[PDB]
RNA sequence: GAUGAGUAGGAGGGCGCGGCGGUCGCUGCAAAACCUUGGGCGCGAGCCUGGGCGGAGCGGCCGUCGGUGCAGAUCUUGGUG
RNA sequence: AUUGUGGAAGGCAGCGCGCGCCUCCGGCGUGCUUCGGCAUCUGCGCGCUCCGGACGCUGGCCUGUGGGCUCCCCAUUCGA
RNA sequence: AAUUGUCGGGAGGGAAGCGGAUGGGGGCCGGCGAUGCGCCCCGGUCGGUGUGGAACGGCGAGCCGGUCCGCCGAUCG
């Protein structure tokens, strides 16, 4: 036996991909998956994460 | 055709998982069912009892779904579908669908010989 | 602006495998040689 | 050039002399003088169209740096040693060890006259080396090798004569030791109460 | 003459050689850095080996000197402990459970080093029946780190197959080779905290020859508590 | 396709008339694609005959062991009847192999499909020989 | 690289049944159902196939839908020890 | 005694032989030394090895009374 | 399907069945297990640089190509 919680596994859930089936959004995700990986830019990483988010997590801007 | 697979197939278990007490009762079929009972000794995994299937029994991903002949099966219903395996004849073997007529099986078998595609049941209903 | 495009080593016991030990501690060879030579002198002296 | 190794090994993979000592023995100091106070620098040592293209890329095994070494010879086994065969049709018979072939197998003789065992190859793992030694100085088997026992039934007369030539030189040595002829003519066996792990050979 | 190479292919090919050139330079630069490091670690290991022998002979001389004058020489108190968990994870009181976690002893027969100070000693006193510990000698530290030493890199357990692993984490603290790591642990140097935490808790095997009685203190003939220099005898049978 | 190929792949990768799936969507699942311009008949963006402007077709042509080598014209993506640039080859395998290498890799048409095209040509050519004469070796050794 | 207990309970990914919109097929040279000490695949729900019987229909795949999965209820109806 | 997972790399590490001579188990030059020695000179080329996970050889057998089996019946030891 | 007869195989000292492991006896399985490959010459068969046409293509007016037919040379594959 090992004295850990849930076998040392994470119990947190985050979006690793968009829930939408929009083909154009998935192309944008593919574009910014590449940009984030091959540049290490913090801007690209933030953009990639926000493309996964639900509608209420992407509120409009007047 | 020479099979591409080279790693030996290791079956963690060859016996089937029989439903508990399917021997006792005719109405209880052998197809596996997880026992949900509160006192179920099988559910509680007492030694000397029926074993339950779990993910630990999973076969090696490299040898999974490989037939003893060293190929993976693909079911074919006509000559056209057989041609899909031309470029995978070292990985996939064809099996003619159970309901194909004997007349159409001759065409499939003849075509498979030209493409060097293995047929698992090429002798079916030709007598 | 893209950066340039980019298996586990079987662990061996250095206490038994000489080359593995020398890879980690190059001075181990000098210690080994001196111990062997020192013992040889004592055996000859006796 | 140098006639003997500069650095004898105390153990496998460890030389007797250190790097500083070897620099003196290598003579790099002398080489430096002859080349204007510099160690000379050298230079690195400077098809048919396929008839069929495989659909699946061929995989080649990774390189293995381990090379097989010649089969070792048990210390108990020395030329002229009497061996006991433990398996095969000649199980239990006592034969005379002549030499070890390049394949690592042992070359043995009955001799054929005494016990009917001809020049034969026996694996070292299936024999026991006794303490009895018979002189084989006059025995010449330089002509015998692995190819002499290779297949390609009547035994050709050439091999029968070859057996007798080797056998003849060995009979005289065997006859010198009293009771050795009978010893080589009888098979070894275990009787009641005979414990192999306590027997001296 | 010949098919004209498209501009896209030329641009990609031009950049490939530039990356290859920069990549090729790293081997030359890294190779020279590696060559100098081999001399450095060789001399440090030679220096450490001399220091260990001097300390052993220095202690013997002082004890003999006190004997000649008719007095006593009190040996310096042990600075380093090795702790091994001897009880399982069943029926754990909450306080003991927390302390063993802080010591990174989450599994029976796991082992770790621990610096000696009043704060740590009092924690250890509160988990006495669940552990056994003592003063590890140089041999024990070498065998543990060399045979069962794994480094924590980015919260991952990495075998200490090469000195590069040690340098990747402890390089900024001056520890570049496994010999430096051994020296830091044995002497409890200024960077002991980082060096010791870098070591994953040692996954020892069940003792060869077994235990006497895990339920009793070592003083009573059991296996729990402080056994001082006799921890080494147990380290041989568990490593 | 008339639209970007990447967009087409997003649409047809889930369902199209050429998609052949068997054994469900678990571990047993096997997927193939049977469009004529898919060299390996694989359901992937690389080999897809629907989501690429530049595609290679190699298949038997009519009679007399003729092999068709057709490539899609880049400027005719909206003209199905004139999309293919057909070239019927009825010479030795070596001559046919050079032609495929010239029309696929040398001109930078689809260099990533050069290996597949040559294997596809090799498979098609071999089957034509067996059809004319018949099976003579089982090809089971090794 | 680490890790693996689970009632009540939650969730995910899958299996199976019957329609509908599509798509790809099979069948009197023998469909469905049923039978089998034939064989094989999957941890498993299940799936594929040989042989037999039968004599006219049936299946795969994508989407979508539902009166959609039984060992129990002194369960219902029928049949049988 | 158990075991070979991987299939892209001759890398890393430690040495040997050449690039200078001798009487060749060794000897011959600076620096340091506890006078035993020393990663002080120890670079290049070509090789070797306990060195980024097993390779090699031989035999048997291949329509047989052979081999294999997850199928069937049964027996036995353990469990139940 | 429950259940029953019959023939055949087998077992049985106050239940039987069941899990795991082998063995005995059955039954079943030729993709249950290969026989090719490389290099030679004998013969047979089938196609071969440079110029002509036919229908087209890649790159973007112009360069760069293959396929098919015919004619020379070349004389191999
Ligand atoms: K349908
Ligand atoms: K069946
Ligand atoms: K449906
Ligand atoms: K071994
Ligand atoms: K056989
Ligand atoms: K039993
Ligand atoms: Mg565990
Ligand atoms: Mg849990
Ligand atoms: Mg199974
Ligand atoms: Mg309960
Ligand atoms: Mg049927
Ligand atoms: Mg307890
Ligand atoms: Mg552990
Ligand atoms: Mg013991
Ligand atoms: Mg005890
Ligand atoms: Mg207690
Ligand atoms: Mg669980
Ligand atoms: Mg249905
Ligand atoms: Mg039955
Ligand atoms: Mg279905
Ligand atoms: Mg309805
Ligand atoms: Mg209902
Ligand atoms: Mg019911
Ligand atoms: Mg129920
Ligand atoms: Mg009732
Ligand atoms: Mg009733
Ligand atoms: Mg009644
Ligand atoms: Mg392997
Ligand atoms: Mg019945």
């Amino acid at each position: 036996g090992i004295d850990l919680v849930a076998g040392g596994k994470s119990k947190k859930t985050k979006r690793t991909a968009p829930k939408s089936d929009d083909v154009y959004l998935k192309l944008l995700v593919k574009l910014y998956r590449f940009l984030a990986r091959r540049t290490g830019s913090k801007f690209n990483a933030v953009i990639l994460k926000r493309l996964f988010m639900s509608k209420i997590n992407k509120p409009p801007l007047s | 055709a020479v099979p591409l697979l080279n790693k030996k197939v290791v079956k963690k278990r060859v016996k089937r998982f029989i439903r508990p007490q399917s021997d006792r009762r005719i109405t209880v079929k052998e197809s596996w069912r997880r026992p949900k009972g509160i006192d179920s000794r099988v559910r509680r995994k007492f030694k000397g009892c029926v074993l339950m299937p779990n993910i630990g029994y999973g076969s090696d991903k490299k040898t999974r779904h490989y037939l003893p002949n060293g190929f993976k099966k693909f079911v074919v219903h006509n000559a056209s579908e057989l041609e899909i395996l031309m470029m995978h004849n070292r990985t996939y073997c064809a099996e003619i669908a159970h309901n194909v007529s004997t007349r159409k099986r001759k065409e499939i078998v003849e075509r498979a010989a030209q493409l060097d595609v293995v047929i698992t049941n090429k002798l079916a209903r030709l007598h | 602006v893209v950066r340039p495009i980019k298996r586990a080593t079987l662990k061996k016991n250095p206490l038994k495998n000489l080359n593995v030990l020398l890879k980690l501690n190059p001075y181990a060879k000098t210690a080994r040689r001196m111990s062997l030579l020192a013992e040889a002198q004592r055996v000859k002296a006796k | 050039a140098k006639k003997t190794i500069r650095n004898p090994e105390l153990i496998r993979g460890v030389g007797k002399f250190s790097r500083s000592k070897m620099y003196h023995k290598k003579g790099l100091w002398a080489i430096k003088k002859k080349n204007g106070g510099k160690l000379p620098l050298h230079e690195k040592k400077p098809v048919k169209p396929p008839k069929f293209y495989p659909a699946d890329d061929v995989k080649k095994p990774l390189v293995n740096k381990h090379k097989p070494k010649p089969t070792k010879l048990r210390a108990s086994i020395t030329p002229g040693t009497v061996l006991i065969i433990l398996a095969g049709r000649f199980k239990g018979k006592r034969v005379v060890f002549l030499k070890q072939l390049t394949s690592g197998l042992l070359l043995v003789t009955g001799p054929f006259k005494l016990n009917g065992v001809p020049l034969r190859r026996v694996n070292q793992a299936y024999v026991i080396g006794t303490s009895t030694k018979v002189d084989v100085s006059g025995v010449n088997v330089e002509k015998i090798d692995d190819k002499y026992f290779a297949k390609q039934n009547v035994l050709p007369q050439e091999k029968k004569d070859e057996q007798k030539t080797v056998d003849s030189a060995l009979l005289k040595a065997i006859e010198g030791i009293p009771e050795l002829k009978a010893y080589l003519s009888a098979r070894f066996s275990l009787k009641s109460g005979m414990k192999p792990h306590e027997l001296v050979f | 003459g010949g098919v004209v190479v498209p501009e896209s292919v030329l641009k990609k090919q031009k950049r490939n050689e530039e990356w290859a050139l920069v990549k090729k330079q790293e081997l030359a630069v890294a190779k020279k850095k590696s060559v100098e490091n081999r001399k450095l670690i060789y001399n440090r290991a030679k220096q450490y080996a001399k220091e260990y022998s001097e300390q052993e002979k220095e202690l013997i001389r002082l004890k003999r000197e006190a004997r000649l004058k008719g007095g006593f020489y009190v040996d310096p108190e042990a600075k380093l402990l090795f702790i091994i968990r001897i009880r399982g994870i069943n029926a754990m009181p909450p306080q003991t459970k927390k302390i063993l976690q802080l010591l990174r002893l989450r599994q029976i027969f796991n082992g770790v080093f621990l610096k000696v100070n009043k704060a740590t000693v009092n924690m250890l006193h509160r988990v006495e029946p669940y552990v056994t510990y003592g003063y590890p000698n140089l041999k024990s530290i070498k065998e543990l780190i060399y045979k069962r030493g794994y480094g924590k890199v980015d919260k991952q357990r990495i075998a200490l197959t090469d000195n590069a692993v040690v340098e990747q984490v402890l390089g900024k603290h001056g520890i570049i080779c496994i010999e430096d790591l051994v020296h830091e642990i044995i002497t409890v140097g200024p960077h002991f905290k980082e060096a010791n935490n870098f070591l994953w808790p040692f996954q020892l095997k069940a003792p060869l020859g077994g235990l006497k009685k895990k339920r009793n203190h070592y003083v009573e003939g059991g296996d729990a508590g402080n056994r001082e220099n006799f921890i080494n005898e147990l380290i041989r049978r568990m490593n | 396709t008339t639209v970007p190929g990447q967009l087409v792949w997003e649409i047809v990768k889930k369902n199209n008339s050429f998609l052949v799936k068997e054994f469900g969507n678990g571990t047993a699942g096997v997927v193939f694609s049977k469009e004529p311009n898919n060299l390996y008949n694989l359901h992937s963006y690389k080999h897809s005959g629907l989501a690429n402007k530049k595609t290679v077709t190699i298949q038997p042509d009519g009679k007399d062991k003729s092999v068709l080598l057709a490539t899609s014209k880049t400027k005719k993506q909206n003209k199905p009847s004139r999309l293919l640039n057909k070239s019927v080859m009825k010479k030795e395998f070596s001559r046919m192999a050079k032609a495929v290498t010239n029309q696929v890799g040398d001109n930078y048409y689809r260099p990533d499909l050069k290996k597949a095209a040559l294997a596809r040509l090799s498979a098609v050519h071999r089957s034509l020989k067996v059809t004319k004469s018949g099976a003579k070796k089982r090809n089971r050794q090794a």
